């Protein structure tokens, strides 16, 4: 019968820069003992099972350097990261065990960074695929920041708004970059009546767009 | 050591039971309450449940209750929760974890979860294909490889290179969902000067068809 207020739900700091995250509890979590608020701190990284942190509000758990530290008693909870790091990037939780359990809603710590400019590869389909009536092409545009960019595929020239799959990458754990892949697919008789592919990045780092192609005779 | 083991991804169809377990090994079984929870893709933790295999006592969110069930068995040390009647709404990964019962209350080791994806459908492995370079170059300092994964289901598909060997360089994205099968790729980018010369292969794992594929990354 408790509900947990997590907030902000979404948070940007360079590195080693301070970042503090807020927790409510419809109801105080402290029954009796000194401290001993029922009140912990899971972070979860992409991929990954989320890891406890924090107990009892303020305890640090084995092995969890003292950058992070958690704070405040009742109804009323914080978590501090001093000195942010890119390996920090996660969804932070808040929990409760006084009663049952809950989680607040998550606190993702998103990392800001310096601009810097994708690496635009392009990829003509492979011998198999076009084995089955399949052709795919592929553009990886890896290593950006910000996470705004926009693509836009040519055939012979002829943009092509249709086909068109994008997925951006989680932000990069070690250098806080994004990465993004963008999938053009065609069957295989429409791929083989044109001759010039190309896809085109346009992003904040520079005004004129990073162009890359290949011919299918080529 | 301190470990807790459950099954792999799995695809139910809707209105069946799904039963999971979490083996647990290096520590007291019985010491140790066992908590359940749930995370839809992309979204948040949601507590399901505990139980206390000493006891055998179980505590619900009431969100579950009709829903989950909450067993363990002391003489395999496995815990089990079992979803009746499921939707597409239990798609979800299902964590176990040792809630500390040594007065410190919080879950200090997770299971890694299992995958439950709930719908009819057929169980689809995928098919991967090699990313090479068309024969021209650019930025040859480096070099960029990858491997297209397409049309399977349900979801996950595990990607690494070289048997993880290959670690630096390497981009797995977020699969998308294409009429009713899924597709991602992964990069990956190594010294212009080590390919083709020395060997890159990327090794697609799908558990829910049990394929492992690896697919080595051969030039034109």
């Amino acid at each position: 019968d408790i509900v947990m207020s997590q907030s902000p739900s979404s948070l940007a700091v360079s590195a080693g820069e301070k970042v503090t995250m807020s927790c409510k509890s419809s109801q105080s979590l402290l029954n009796s003992r000194t401290r001993k608020n029922y009140l912990a701190w899971y972070q979860q990284k992409p991929g990954q099972s989320p890891k406890l942190l924090i107990y009892w509000a303020s305890t640090r758990e084995s092995g969890v350097p003292d950058r992070f530290t958690g704070s405040g008693s009742g109804t009323d909870f914080t978590l501090t990261i001093s000195s942010v790091q890119a390996e920090d990037l996660a969804v932070y939780y808040c929990k409760q065990s006084f009663y049952l359990r809950t989680f607040g809603g998550g606190t993702k710590l998103d990392i800001k960074r310096a601009d810097a400019a994708p690496t635009v590869s392009i990829f003509p389909p492979s011998s198999e695929q076009l084995t089955s009536g399949g052709a795919s092409v592929v553009c990886f545009l890896n290593n950006f920041y910000p996470k705004d960019i926009n693509v836009r595929w040519k055939i012979d020239g002829s943009e092509r708004q249709n086909g068109v799959l994008n997925s951006w990458t989680d932000q990069d754990s070690k250098d806080s970059t994004y990465s993004m892949s963008s999938t053009l697919t065609l069957t295989k008789d429409e791929y083989e009546r044109h001759n010039s592919y190309t896809c085109e990045a346009t992003h904040k780092t520079s005004t004129s767009p990073i162009v890359k192609s290949f011919n299918r005779n080529e | 050591q301190v470990q807790l083991q459950q099954s792999g991804p799995e695809l139910v169809k809707p209105g069946t039971s799904v039963k999971m377990p979490c083996k647990a090994s290096g520590y007291i079984f019985t010491d140790y309450v066992i908590s359940w929870v749930k995370q839809r893709t992309g979204q948040g933790l949601e507590w399901i449940g505990e139980i206390f295999p000493r006891s055998g006592s179980t505590y619900y969110n009431e969100k579950f209750k009709g829903k989950a069930t909450l067993t363990a068995d002391k003489s395999s040390n496995t815990a089990y929760m079992q979803l009746s009647s499921v939707t597409s709404e239990d798609s979800a990964v299902y964590f176990c974890a040792r809630d500390y019962y040594g007065t410190s209350f919080a879950m200090d080791y997770w299971g890694q979860g299992t995958s439950v994806t709930v719908s009819s459908a057929k169980t689809t492995p995928p098919s991967v294909y090699p990313l090479a370079p068309g024969s021209a170059a650019q930025t040859n300092s480096m070099v960029t490889l990858g491997c297209l994964v397409k049309g399977y289901f349900p979801e996950p598909v595990t990607v690494t290179w070289n048997s993880g060997s290959l670690s630096s360089g390497v981009h797995t994205f977020p699969a998308v969902l294409q009429s009713d099968l899924y597709t991602l790729s992964s990069s990956v980018t190594v010294p212009s000067s080590t390919w083709p010369s020395e060997t890159v292969t990327c090794n697609v794992a799908h558990p829910a068809s049990s394929t492992k594929v690896d697919k080595k990354i051969v030039p034109r």
